[PDB]
C-alpha cells in the first residue's frame, strides 16, 4: 500500500542531528517531490522543505541556512538534516508528498513524529 | 511572504448543516491552494486538488471552488465523523504558506 | 543583408518550452534599435550587457531560444534559476552571454475554451546541463514497479499541459520570452 514512516524524532538538544528518516516503498525518492510539513502543540500546519526530482533544495525562511533536505536514492529515504534547532522547532514532523505538477493533491503520507526541543 | 486568511478560526452546527470557510490570499492563486482536513492523532488528509476536483477515497461531502484570491470550503450535509481542524494551504507559488485553520464541531 | 529577427519574433506560433526551438543567426547586420527603443515588452532585461551598448557590440553568433512560459516562471528564466522551467524545460547557463525579453501574448496565446497545445515537461529524472534540450515522452516512472509506457499508480504522464485562459492574472497569464545568446561575422 501507498505508505511512509518517520522515525528519529524524540528530544534532541539545540543544533543536534536526530535526521528524520522517512522510509519509502513503491515510490523511489530519487524521482519525487517530497516536503517536510510540521505542526506546533496548538499551531497551525507549517512548511519546512522540499526537493524536486532533480535534487532541487529549498527552504522557508523559518528554517534557511538551518535546516537541510536530502534523500539516499540506493534506501529510498528522504532525511532532514536539522542544525541550530530551537525552542520554537518544537513540532509534529510529517514527511509527505504533494503529486509532482501542481495540479494534483499530496497523495503520500505519513503518520509523523513529534521532535521536542528542551533543557 | 504570501499572507492568508481563514475565516472563521473556529465554528459550531447541528449534524447536517452546510459548512463554510473561506481563504482570502495576498495575489491571484490560480487554482493550486488545496484543502487539508487535520484530525487530532491522525496525519491531515486532502479534500480537493486543483481547488475543484475531488481526490479518489475523499468523501463526497467535501467540495471546493473559487478562483483569483478568494476560495470556499464547501460542505453540503455534515456528518459526526468531521470533527477536525482544516487548512487551505496554497503550493501556488514560492513561498509556500499554509492556512491560518478552522475547527469545525457538532453542537 | 539585415538579419531576419522579424522572422523569429512576429512569429505566429512559438514551441513549448520543453521543445524549445534554437536558431543560429548566420552572417548578416544587426539592427538592435528595431528591439530596444520598440517597447512592447513585459520584462526586458539583459545580462553581462547593457540595453544600449549592445549596438556598437558584435559577436561570433547568435543563438535565438524560443518559447512560451508563463509570467511568474518569466523569474525562472534566469541564470542560478532553479525553478521548475529552469531544471525541466530551459535552463540558461550561469556564464549566460545575452538579453532576455518577455512579453505578454494574451490576445493570441490565451483562449476562454483553454489552451492546452502549449506544454511543458514537468516531470524528469535529474537536472538538465546548460541548454540540453529534452523532448522525451518516455513515462514518468516514480516507483520501483516498470511502467512499461503504460500509466497507473507512481506511473504519471511527464508532459503537463498549460490551461491559458484569459481570466486569469498577469502573473497566470500566456508570455512569450525569446532569448538572445550571444558567443565568440554578425555586426551593426
Amino acid at each position: 500500500e501507498v505508505q511512509l514512516v518517520e522515525s528519529g524524532g524524540g528530544l534532541v538538544q539545540p543544533g543536534g542531528s536526530l535526521r528524520l528518516s522517512c522510509a519509502a516503498s513503491e515510490i523511489i525518492v530519487s524521482s519525487n517531490y517530497m516536503r517536510w510539513v510540521r505542526q506546533a502543540p496548538g499551531k497551525g500546519l507549517e512548511w519546512v522543505s522540499d526537493i524536486y526530482p532533480g535534487g532541487t533544495t529549498y527552504y522557508a525562511d523559518s528554517v534557511k541556512g538551518r535546516f537541510s533536505i536530502s534523500r539516499d536514492n540506493s534506501k529510498n529515504t528522504m532525511y532532514l538534516q536539522m542544525s541550530d534547532l530551537r525552542a520554537e522547532d518544537t513540532a509534529v514532523y510529517y514527511c509527505a508528498r504533494p503529486i509532482m505538477g501542481g495540479r494534483h493533491g499530496m497523495d503520500v503520507w505519513g503518520q509523523g513524529t513529534t521532535v521536542t526541543v528542551s533543557s | 511572504d504570501i499572507q492568508m486568511t481563514q475565516s472563521p478560526a473556529s465554528l459550531s452546527a447541528s449534524v447536517g448543516d452546510r459548512v463554510t470557510i473561506s481563504c482570502q490570499a495576498s495575489q491571484d492563486i490560480n487554482k493550486y491552494l488545496n484543502w487539508y482536513q487535520h484530525k487530532p492523532g491522525r496525519a491531515p488528509k486532502l479534500l480537493i486538488f486543483d481547488a475543484s476536483t475531488l481526490e479518489t477515497g475523499v468523501p463526497s461531502r467535501f467540495s471546493g471552488s473559487g478562483s483569483g484570491t478568494h476560495f470556499t470550503l464547501t460542505i453540503s450535509s455534515l456528518q459526526p465523523e468531521d470533527i477536525a481542524t482544516y487548512y487551505c494551504l496554497q503550493h501556488d507559488h514560492v513561498p509556500l504558506t499554509f492556512g491560518g485553520g478552522t475547527k469545525v464541531e457538532i453542537k | 543583408n539585415l538579419c531576419p529577427f522579424d522572422e523569429v519574433f512576429n512569429a505566429t506560433k512559438f514551441p513549448s518550452v520543453y521543445a524549445w526551438e534554437r536558431k543560429k543567426i548566420s552572417n548578416c547586420v544587426a539592427d538592435y534599435s528595431v528591439l530596444y527603443n520598440f517597447t512592447p515588452f513585459s520584462a526586458f532585461k539583459c545580462y553581462g550587457v547593457s540595453a544600449t551598448k549592445l549596438n556598437d557590440l558584435c559577436f561570433s553568433n547568435v543563438y535565438a531560444d524560443s518559447f512560451v512560459v508563463k509570467g511568474n516562471d518569466v523569474s525562472q528564466i534566469a541564470p542560478g534559476q532553479t525553478g521548475n522551467i529552469a531544471d525541466y524545460n530551459y535552463k540558461l547557463p550561469d556564464d549566460f552571454m545575452g538579453c532576455v525579453l518577455a512579453w505578454n501574448t494574451r490576445k493570441i496565446d490565451a483562449t476562454s475554451t483553454g489552451n492546452y497545445n502549449y506544454r511543458y515537461r514537468l516531470f524528469r529524472k535529474s537536472n538538465l546541463k546548460p541548454f540540453e534540450r529534452d523532448i522525451s515522452t518516455e513515462i514518468y516512472q516514480a516507483g520501483n514497479k516498470p511502467c512499461n509506457g503504460v500509466a497507473g499508480v507512481n506511473c504519471y504522464f511527464p508532459l503537463q499541459s498549460y490551461s491559458f485562459r484569459p481570466t486569469y492574472g498577469v502573473g497566470h497569464q500566456p508570455y512569450r520570452v525569446v532569448v538572445l545568446s550571444f558567443e565568440l561575422t554578425v555586426c551593426g
